[PDB]
């Protein structure tokens, strides 16, 4: 769809339609080529939607400050 | 530590566990047809609640528009269902005992 | 608005001749054959390419030998789900269009039985529904994690390939189609066996749906094989006759050949409406020569597209597996051959409605020569 | 395209008209109307189908052009 | 974030179908009425609307003799045929003023 | 009269080998739900299998088709008891 | 928390209860308890329409269709008690197997406006709301035949 | 020729060579290359790791044939009759005995083959054949007469089957084209094209 739930768009909509438009500037004879010259798009969408890296980073912050604390 | 993340892991075994006694409870344990269209509805539910959670999760409306389209479906298809099996049990034979239990 | 238009003029329409139709309903016109013409006129503005208009020319072929205004008004329900189904761009176009078909063919089925018929029927078309329902269900589970996992609703993905698999009918999701179309009428069983096949190959040429595993079209080209071999029944033989060659398009079709497989989807139309409609020992001969691929009928040049496309992605299993089941098939039709003009007397209903089984048998002989071009 | 549809379409036609007799157990003469009728239906049809087909194998070239198959002037001469 | 304001009277929606294409002609007008579109229809297109109803009219009158209601069925035939390739005309000369199509005629014929 | 080909065994013997097919029948929708559920999990478990040799693929096919019992076999000869 | 988990972990029991009991009148009145948790589910996701519109046509109108089928159909099905310890055990097994080790995704909350939805329903989204008024149509012309 | 009077066919130099000449400008591949899985799979270096590898699908046709059996006993037995006996029992040997014969057989055949192919230090048809003679003669240990000559051959005749139209077959024909000029004939004055057609993208379910 892509509309949001109160209004405007989506909170990630604007992160695929930069992906988008990055494969739209592709001129590969192929989507799976062009998928792969716009990876980096890619992730940053997948980052904005789940946030995995900054889950890591709080983990690996958690972690390290309950073996400090141990100590 | 963080209770979104207990929170939607208890989410998701509930969902996937509603779905599976939907789906394979029935049949399972043998039952009559209505019995099996209501684990039916149980599935469609899960599913429709699993749109619902997403569309939650991303802001988006698309979930909520595929979940009013399963209500719909799923409540025409129950209403024809229902009518084939009164119109089943109608025609059953004086030998016949468990006509609504197929799977016996 | 104008775009806008184009889709609800088909509304209109519909309406409008449903109204009419219950309006003006007695006896004394059962055979409503200016509804008939009408919702004919109104498929027309559904047309927009040529897979539209081979939608369009087997719509109004199946509506010919339905009866009643209730009938017609049901297939023309199932032609806008089929139409639907080939625009769909996402998961709720999908599933929303094919699940107005599975509606559509649950009353149809059930409003052409007879009371004597009830019991098998109801409980074929219940058997129908209940895998329905659990192929609907896992594919909205499944896109649902989909969806969720990926923010987007996107038509290319394992989850629609596998529901359009069973929607096709090849590998293990072929029982409905034996069951329900055992019990129900013959008509009924022709155009739910051939129509919903075209929006399914339209779907998966244009959305790209495709996978690399032929393991599935391998499967339902044996098991249909083998099954149309072993089948006492005639309904069987023809049940399975159409998972064979459905497993074999289906390998044909992931692989690009959309334009064969919508020639193979016409062809085959043509060839199962005069064997269905059994009314003739000729017809019916002619028909069953066609479905086996027989040389001189239109028959040939249907199954020589998708050998031919075979041969040209060169895989070797598959072509090996084709021939033998194609010759194991070639047994099964023999027997068609045989059970009418080498076993014994064989006496039929007088069913004078031959509306285009007599065109369609014509177009079988007489147009191998003008398609000569495709192969 | 083809230069003979016109009179096969007209043969097939009286196949048509022969063959609905036959099959109904009347005579091929039977119904002189309908060999009328299907042999003229036939041809226009026969001739129609010649100018379809030929309509998509020019726009089949014009696409192949387009994508850049580098059809020459003789090439050009086979698709009427 | 904090939440947009939304005016309940003035809340942005859209149609449902959108033709995605740039404008190769001229637009004569970007959004025709009704009206505006059936004035410009060709008469060409007029003649084949009437043939059209002249041929579902004896149609009709053809399939609705054999169930006794011949009138009824000639007169809904038309209509409806009418109707529908009537507006099948008023949505291609649409198309020519918003300039997706030719227009040619179109420009010259109202300035 | 006119010769004709020798049937092995006893007729009252070969009649009672033949009611025992006639056995309560069990209806195959079952079977097939448990087919139709497995094969999707199983289809969608298969996008994930690793790329076998075509030898090894055709070996298993073969050794599938050996030990596939058909649905009569086990009618036949199905008995309630330990 | 508390009463989100509780609302969570009761859908199981409450799913659970329907294939095991073996009165097919229960069942149902098991069903229109869980329907009620899943409203309350949705509660907790921040949707108050939708979780009324789940309770209006599933507990309100579908679960009386079931009943009046129930009626009309009533068989003897009291025959045995067959959750034999091991069947229980190997279901939950089951049930185990298949819900274990998914992806799950932290908990969101999202304040839904029925009048975007309605906009978008009868503005953008017109295409569904017609088709879905096409098959509501359907289950009618087909049901009462 | 079509006469009788000189043979039919031709002749090609042998000295005589043609130049390649690439069959498009630009050459686009939709085809995926073989995955590191396949070739770690495929490798038949070590005996015990190649059986070890490709055992996990003859043990799961054999749980699927077990279940499908245990399915078909367990179908028939009524649940309204109370039975003494434990139905679980009864059928776990069914699934048991039907996985461990089907993952033997296959474990055999792998082992054989690989033994043969490091033994021989060569890749050839006469591995498959060994392999699957052995595998046969295992199969028919107890059976009457005709089953040992029979499940030799057929189950020789298999690696047959999939060496010549999996491997053999690809290969033999990869030049074929089908679009531009023939393969062999170029001097013929066909539409050469700029890029080769692309009739689907790479695969990725
Ligand atoms: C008169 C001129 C006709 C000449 C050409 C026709 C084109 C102009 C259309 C003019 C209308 C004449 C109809 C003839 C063709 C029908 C096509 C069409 O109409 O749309 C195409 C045309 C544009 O689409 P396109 O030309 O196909 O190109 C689009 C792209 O190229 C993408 O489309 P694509 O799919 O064509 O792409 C190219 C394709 C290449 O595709 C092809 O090469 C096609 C080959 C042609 C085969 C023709 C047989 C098809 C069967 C359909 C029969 C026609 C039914 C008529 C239905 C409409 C009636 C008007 O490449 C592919 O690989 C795709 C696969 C295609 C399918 C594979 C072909 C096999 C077909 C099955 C054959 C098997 C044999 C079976 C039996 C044979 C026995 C001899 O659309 C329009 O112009 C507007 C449509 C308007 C129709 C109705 C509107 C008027 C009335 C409005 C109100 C109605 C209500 C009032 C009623 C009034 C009366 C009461
Ligand atoms: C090939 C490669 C493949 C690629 C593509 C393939 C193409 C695909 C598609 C192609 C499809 C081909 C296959 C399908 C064929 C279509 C089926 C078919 O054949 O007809 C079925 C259909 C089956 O009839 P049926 O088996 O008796 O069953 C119907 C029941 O009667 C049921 O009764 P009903 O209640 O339904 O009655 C309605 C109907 C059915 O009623 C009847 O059929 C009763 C008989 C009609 C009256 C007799 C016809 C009068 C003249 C016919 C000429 C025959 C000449 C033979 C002997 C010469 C006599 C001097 O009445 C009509 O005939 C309606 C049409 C109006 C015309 C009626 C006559 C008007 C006066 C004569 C007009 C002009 C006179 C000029 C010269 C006159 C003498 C030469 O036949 C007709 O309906 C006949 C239609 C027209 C009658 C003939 C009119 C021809 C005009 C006179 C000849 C002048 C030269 C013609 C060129 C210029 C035209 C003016
Ligand atoms: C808990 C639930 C219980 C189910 C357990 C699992 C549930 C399913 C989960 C997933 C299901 C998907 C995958 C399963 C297999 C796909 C089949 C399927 O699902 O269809 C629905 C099927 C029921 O459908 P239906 O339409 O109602 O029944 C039709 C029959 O007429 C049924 O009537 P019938 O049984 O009374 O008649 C059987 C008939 C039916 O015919 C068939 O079974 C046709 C299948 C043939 C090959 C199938 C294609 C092979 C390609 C596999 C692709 C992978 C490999 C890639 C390359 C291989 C190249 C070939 O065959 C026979 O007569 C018995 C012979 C067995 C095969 C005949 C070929 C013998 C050749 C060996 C030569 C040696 C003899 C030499 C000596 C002779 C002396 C002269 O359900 C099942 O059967 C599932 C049971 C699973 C057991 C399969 C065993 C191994 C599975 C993989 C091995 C592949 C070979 C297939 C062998 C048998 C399969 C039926
Ligand atoms: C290039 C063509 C080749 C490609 C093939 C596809 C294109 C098709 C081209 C020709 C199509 C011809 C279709 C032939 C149909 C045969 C005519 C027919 O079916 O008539 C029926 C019609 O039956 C009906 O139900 C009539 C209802 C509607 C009547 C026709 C509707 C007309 C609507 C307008 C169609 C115009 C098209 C609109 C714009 C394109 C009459 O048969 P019955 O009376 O039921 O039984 C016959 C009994 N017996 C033969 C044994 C004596
Ligand atoms: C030749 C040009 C003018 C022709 C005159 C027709 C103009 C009238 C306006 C159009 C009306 C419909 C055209 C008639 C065609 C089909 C009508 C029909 O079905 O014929 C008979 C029965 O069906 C048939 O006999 C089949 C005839 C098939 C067509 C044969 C006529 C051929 C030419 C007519 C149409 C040509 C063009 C019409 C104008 C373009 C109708 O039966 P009834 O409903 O009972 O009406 C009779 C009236 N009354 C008994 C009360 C006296
Ligand atoms: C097979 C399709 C299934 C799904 C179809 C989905 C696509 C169809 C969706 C649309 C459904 C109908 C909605 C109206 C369609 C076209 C829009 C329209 O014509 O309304 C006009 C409204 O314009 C008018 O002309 C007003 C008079 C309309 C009178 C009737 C025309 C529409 C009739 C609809 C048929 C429903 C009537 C009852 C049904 C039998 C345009 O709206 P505005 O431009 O925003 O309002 C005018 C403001 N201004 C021009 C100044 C910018
Ligand atoms: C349809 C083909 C199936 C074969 C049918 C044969 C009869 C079935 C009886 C079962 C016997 C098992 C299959 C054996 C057939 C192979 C022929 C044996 C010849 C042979 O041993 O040479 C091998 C190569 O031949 C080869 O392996 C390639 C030969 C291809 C087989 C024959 C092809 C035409 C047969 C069709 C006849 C009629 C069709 C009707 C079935 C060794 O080669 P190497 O490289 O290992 O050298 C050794 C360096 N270590």
């Amino acid at each position: 769809s892509g509309f949001g739930l109160q209004s405007g768009t989506a909170r990630c909509y604007d992160w695929y339609m930069d992906y988008l438009k990055c494969m739209d500037e592709s001129k590969a004879p192929m989507i799976t080529l062009r998928k792969q010259e716009c990876s980096e798009w890619l992730e940053d969408y997948n980052e904005c939607l789940h946030r995995d890296k900054l889950k890591l980073r709080k983990l690996l912050i958690e972690r390290e400050k309950n073996k400090q604390e141990a100590a | 530590h963080n209770d979104a993340e207990f929170l939607g892991a208890v989410y998701n075994f509930s969902i996937r566990s509603v779905f599976i006694t939907g789906i394979l409870g029935a049949v399972y344990w043998r039952r009559n047809l209505i019995t099996m269209l209501l684990c039916s509805e149980i599935a469609f539910i899960a599913c429709s609640v699993n749109f619902l959670y997403a569309s939650a999760y991303l802001n988006d409306m698309a979930g909520m528009l595929f979940s009013i389209t399963i209500t719909t479906i799923s409540a025409c298809e129950t209403a024809l269902g229902l009518a084939l099996c009164v119109g089943y049990f109608q025609s059953r034979a004086a030998n016949e005992v468990e006509a609504l239990n197929l799977l016996k | 608005m104008w775009e806008n238009l184009w889709y609800l003029d088909i509304l209109i329409n519909v309406l409008i001749i449903t109204i009419f139709g219950l309006i003006s309903c007695s006896s004394s016109a059962t055979k409503s054959y200016d509804l008939k013409g009408c919702f004919i006129i109104s498929m027309v503005g559904g047309v927009y390419d040529i897979p539209s208009a081979i939608l369009w020319c087997l719509a109004s072929l199946s509506i010919l030998n339905f009866n009643g205004f209730f009938a017609s008004l049901f297939l023309v329900f199932t032609w806008i789900s089929n139409l639907f189904a080939m625009q769909s761009l996402n998961f709720l176009g999908i599933y929303l269009a094919f699940e107005m078909q599975s509606l559509c063919l649950l009353v149809l089925g059930k409003i052409t039985a007879n009371e004597n018929q009830r019991w098998f029927a109801y409980r074929g078309l219940l058997k129908y529904l209940v895998l329905s329902l659990i192929a609907g269900s896992i594919f909205i589970f499944h896109a649902s994690s989909s969806y969720l996992q990926s923010g987007v609703m996107i038509s290319d993905s394992l989850v629609t390939y596998v529901f359009l698999l069973f929607k096709l009918g090849v590998a293990p999701f072929h029982m409905y189609t034996l069951e329900l179309f055992s019990v129900v009428s013959r008509h009924v069983a022709f155009v739910f066996s051939t129509l919903p096949k075209l929006s399914v190959l339209y779907l998966i040429s244009n959305s790209n749906i495709g996978s690399e595993c032929v393991w599935w079209g391998l499967i339902s080209l044996w098991l249909g094989s083998i099954s149309q071999y072993q089948s006492v029944f005639v309904r069987s033989i023809l049940l399975y006759s159409s998972v064979a060659e459905i497993g074999l398009v289906l390998l044909v079709l992931q692989e690009g050949f959309s334009w064969e497989a919508f020639s193979w989807v016409s062809i085959y139309f043509l060839s199962l409406s005069g064997v269905w409609h059994a009314n003739s020992k000729f017809v019916s001969a002619i028909s069953v020569a066609s479905i086996a691929g027989l040389p001189p009928f239109l028959g040939f040049i249907g199954k020589a597209q998708i050998l031919k496309s075979l041969v040209s992605i060169n895989l070797g299993i598959l072509i090996f597996s084709s021939i033998l089941a194609a010759t194991i098939s070639f047994i099964g039709y023999l027997r068609l051959i045989r059970l009418m003009y080498l076993v014994s007397p064989v006496k039929w209903k007088n069913n004078k409605d031959s509306s285009f089984i007599n065109w369609s048998t014509w177009m079988l002989t007489v147009g191998t020569l003008p398609m000569v071009y495709s192969v | 395209g083809w230069e003979y549809a016109g009179t096969y379409g007209a043969l097939c036609g009286m196949v048509y008209a022969i063959g609905s007799n036959v099959i109904s157990g009347r005579a091929w003469f039977r119904r002189p109307w309908v060999h009328v009728t299907s042999v003229t239906l036939s041809y226009l049809g026969s001739k129609l189908l010649d100018e379809v087909q030929d309509t998509y194998y020019l726009e089949h070239l014009k696409r192949v052009e387009r994508k850049g198959l580098q059809v020459t002037e003789e090439h050009k001469k086979l698709f009427s | 974030t904090w939440p947009k304001p939304i005016n309940p009277y003035d809340v942005p929606s859209s149609p449902a179908y959108h033709r995605l294409q740039e404008p190769s002609y001229p637009v004569i007008d970007k959004d025709p009425d009704f009206w505006t579109a059936v004035s410009n229809v060709r008469k060409e297109e007029w003649g084949t609307t009437a043939a059209v109803a002249a041929g579902t009219f004896v149609m009709g009158y053809y399939l609705g003799a054999k169930g006794h209601t011949g009138k009824a069925s000639a007169y809904f035939t038309s209509f409806l045929a009418t109707k529908s390739i009537t507006l099948y005309h008023a949505y291609n000369s649409a198309d020519r003023l918003m300039g997706f199509k030719e227009n040619s005629r179109e420009v010259v014929k109202n300035v | 009269d006119e010769p004709k080909h020798q049937i092995p065994g006893n007729a009252l013997d070969n009649w009672a080998f033949l009611r025992t097919y006639a056995k309560p029948l069990p209806d195959m929708i079952h079977y097939y739900y448990y087919v139709y559920l497995f094969g999707f999990f199983f289809v969608y478990k298969v996008a994930d299998f690793p790329e076998y040799s075509p030898r090894v693929l055709v070996m298993a096919a073969l050794i599938g088709s050996l030990f596939y019992v058909r649905r009569d076999w086990v009618h036949r000869e199905f008995k309630d008891s330990p | 928390m508390l009463l989100i988990y509780i609302m969570l972990s009761n859908i199981v029991v409450l799913a659970l209860s329907v294939v095991l009991t073996s009165s097919p009148f229960m069942a149902l009145m098991y069903s229109i308890l869980l329907y009620l948790n899943v409203q309350t589910i949705l509660w907790s996701l921040g949707y108050d329409f939708m979780a009324l519109i789940y309770a209006l046509v599933y507990v309100g109108a579908l679960a009386v269709l079931f009943l009046f089928v129930v009626m009309m159909v009533r068989i003897q099905v009291s025959t045995l008690s067959t959750k034999t310890i091991q069947s229980v055990l190997s279901w939950l097994a089951i049930i185990l197997i298949f819900s274990y080790g998914d992806v799950s995704f932290s908990f969101p909350c999202g304040a839904e406006s029925l009048l975007n939805f309605g906009t978008q329903l009868y503005s953008s989204c017109s295409d569904l709301t017609l088709l879905n008024s096409l098959a509501l149509t359907i289950a009618l012309f087909g049901s009462l035949v | 020729t079509f006469n009788y009077v000189i043979p039919y066919g031709g002749s090609s130099s042998y000295t005589i060579n043609n130049e390649p000449v690439k069959a498009e400008e630009v050459t686009v591949d939709f085809s995926k290359e073989p995955s590191a899985s396949s070739l770690k799979l495929a490798d038949k270096s070590d005996w015990i790791a190649y059986t070890f590898n490709n055992v996990p699908l003859m043990a799961t046709v054999g749980l699927l044939a077990g279940a499908h059996e245990a399915f078909l006993h367990y179908e028939r037995t009524p649940i309204y009759g109370k039975r003494t006996y434990n139905i679980i029992k009864k059928l776990a040997p069914i699934v048991i005995n039907k996985t461990a014969y089907a993952t033997l057989l296959g474990a055999i055949f792998c082992a054989t083959d690989a033994l043969y192919e490091n033994y021989s230090g060569k890749k050839s048809y006469t591995s498959g054949m060994v392999a699957g003679a052995a595998t046969g003669a295992v199969f028919a240990i107890g059976r009457p007469l005709p089953q040992p000559l029979v499940w030799p051959l057929v189950f020789a005749a298999a690696p047959v089957i999939a060496d010549l139209f999996g491997e053999v077959y690809p290969e033999s024909m990869k030049s074929a084209r089908g679009y531009g000029t023939p393969y062999g004939f170029e001097n013929l004055d066909d539409a050469v094209p700029t890029r080769n057609p692309i009739r689907r993208n790479p695969h990725h379910y």
